[PDB]
């Protein structure tokens, strides 16, 4: 999608449950589609974001990121 | 006490236009405010000890009641800037404070007149006001407004005495009122309007 | 900023506006204005500098 | 699309009116956007204009009363409406 | 080509012309009768009060609008407060005076004999509420003169005319005030040849 290839913070997500995925080393949001939950009030946080904007978690997604 | 906090303090009155007119400006600039619609025979405690001249309404915050249509409207419009209210070059700005001065020394008194005139007067003056007002009308064609596009102070004093037009017995008769009544439908409508208006001074609009 | 306004104002000189006297005034604008700054909310308005 | 507006002007025996009517008609259709009653085959608001003129569904009567039907039917919108300040206040 | 049509008796006429005086304006004034001035004034002015300003494309009838434009446009030196927490003091406390004391003063002149002593001392008493006061600061609650106490230099040199005078007390801390006041050269250059002979300043 476009919704895909955003800065970590270009999704407005709260600054510390921004910190806590943040600060744990994370690069782009393409690669949140392919979050997994065994890898992270933190998690209501990550949850209403990604289901308000056209997100969402431990999805399917190759070749990616090429720059 | 009642200026305890950084709160205002405003004894208005439900009917009387000096609170209709304040609470526009007063309301227009987005501040937290204490609306307590009280009479004349008998208003709160505080509206009588704090006010050595006792007139209506009375704002007071943190060092003195201000008591006037003129001074509590002013004192906003000085000290909450935004959004501005009165205009910049003291050329066009006092002249502003001059239709404020040809209204309240001539359209009030037909407002008074006919609350305590007799039975021609109340159309007498209804005579004298329901066409000058009409001797008014190209004034809207160029300018948005009272003869300034923002919407200022001047315009204020006309609406709470264009809110009152039936309320007292009043219609429009002629040609071009589509230019002022449809301008009606610019000004009284409004955030600073709808959200001001005291529901007792609204059903004389049905 | 003197933006859509008369005259530009002081920090504190707002202070008495927004009923909150404080060194929180020099922040909201702060942090504030960070937003403004990340990117697609300047993307038009970054178009202006050369 | 229109070269000449020698049969435009037979329905409007005049050039001088000819250069007022489609030039009113041919604003409609660029502010206030209205909508070209010919088909458009990729041509400007001007020459559009000029090409309704020929085929007699504008002219300078037509073009009043096809608006201000609509200049009263907005105060149909005005009373109509006017009960939404009717309802709203009692 | 500012000109002022200003009384040359009423205190309202001789209040404008302190703020003239007092800024640096250069104004001529054209006179009025005896506060009536010509009928050629309907036309600029369809009230006919003065006083009344007029400066190429203005025209002004009230001591309110005279008086402040003068100073919101004419900025050094300036006769109000700055920050808009006194404004709204002085903004009123003039609002006061011209309520109180002024419509007071018509039945000492307008009303008969009667009620001349009706509002004599009742008014009295007043002048001297303020009167300790003036061991505060030099001025009417100013350390420098300001457009507040514009309405008292010519309201106190109207006193001898009018009737009501110091003795006593109520002359101990006030009669410094206008030993301090008419002497600035503003109102030393205002005073006129018909409102001098109101005293022997």
């Amino acid at each position: 999608d476009p919704i895909l290839l955003r800065p970590v913070d270009d999704l407005e997500l709260t600054v510390r449950s921004a910190n806590c995925l943040k600060a744990e080393a994370i690069h782009y949001i393409g690669d949140l589609v392919q979050r997994t939950e065994v890898e992270l009030k933190s998690l209501t946080e990550i949850k209403d974001v990604l289901a308000s904007r056209g997100l969402s978690l431990g999805m399917r997604l190759e070749n990616w990121p090429p720059a | 006490a009642a200026n305890k906090r950084s709160v205002m303090t405003l004894f208005s009155g439900p009917t009387d236009i000096y609170s209709h007119q304040v609470r526009i400006v007063l309301a227009e600039k987005g501040v937290s405010f204490e609306i307590e619609h009280v009479e004349k025979d008998n208003p709160p405690q505080d509206l009588i000890d704090l006010n050595p001249n006792q007139s209506v309404p009375t704002l007071v915050d943190r060092e003195l009641t201000l008591w006037e249509s003129r001074i509590i409207m002013e004192y906003l419009d000085e000290r909450f800037p935004h959004p501005p209210l009165m205009p910049v070059y003291p050329v066009a700005r006092g002249e502003s404070r001059l239709y404020m001065h040809r209204i309240e020394k001539d359209w009030y008194t037909l407002m008074n007149t006919i609350i305590n005139g007799s039975a021609s007067e109340a159309d007498a003056a209804r005579k004298q006001l329901r066409e000058e007002l009409l001797a008014i009308a190209p004034v809207f064609g160029q300018k948005p407004y009272f003869l300034s596009d923002e919407f200022s102070l001047v315009d204020c004093y006309l609406a709470p005495l264009l809110w009152r037009l039936p309320q007292l017995g009043i219609e429009f008769s002629g040609p071009g009122a589509k230019e002022l009544k449809g301008y009606m439908t610019r000004v009284f409508e409004r955030d600073s309007f709808l959200a001001s208006l005291t529901e007792a001074e609204r059903e004389m609009r049905l | 900023f003197g933006i859509d306004m008369n005259t530009d104002y002081t920090l504190e000189e707002v202070g008495k506006q927004f009923d909150v006297t404080r060194e929180r005034i020099r922040q909201i604008e702060a942090k504030a204005l960070r937003k403004l700054r990340h990117p697609s909310r300047s993307e038009v308005l970054r178009s202006f500098l050369d | 699309a229109r070269v000449t507006v020698q049969d435009a002007v037979e329905k409007i025996g005049n050039r001088f009116d000819l250069v007022l009517v489609a030039a009113r008609r041919a604003r409609q259709m660029q502010v206030g956007g209205k909508d070209p009653l010919v088909p458009e085959e990729n041509d400007k608001t001007t020459v559009i204009a000029l090409r309704e003129i020929e085929e007699g569904l504008i002219n300078n009567q037509i073009l009043d009363v096809r608006e201000r039907q609509e200049q009263q039917e907005q105060e149909a919108a005005e009373l109509q409406a006017v009960t939404a300040i009717a309802e709203g206040r009692r």
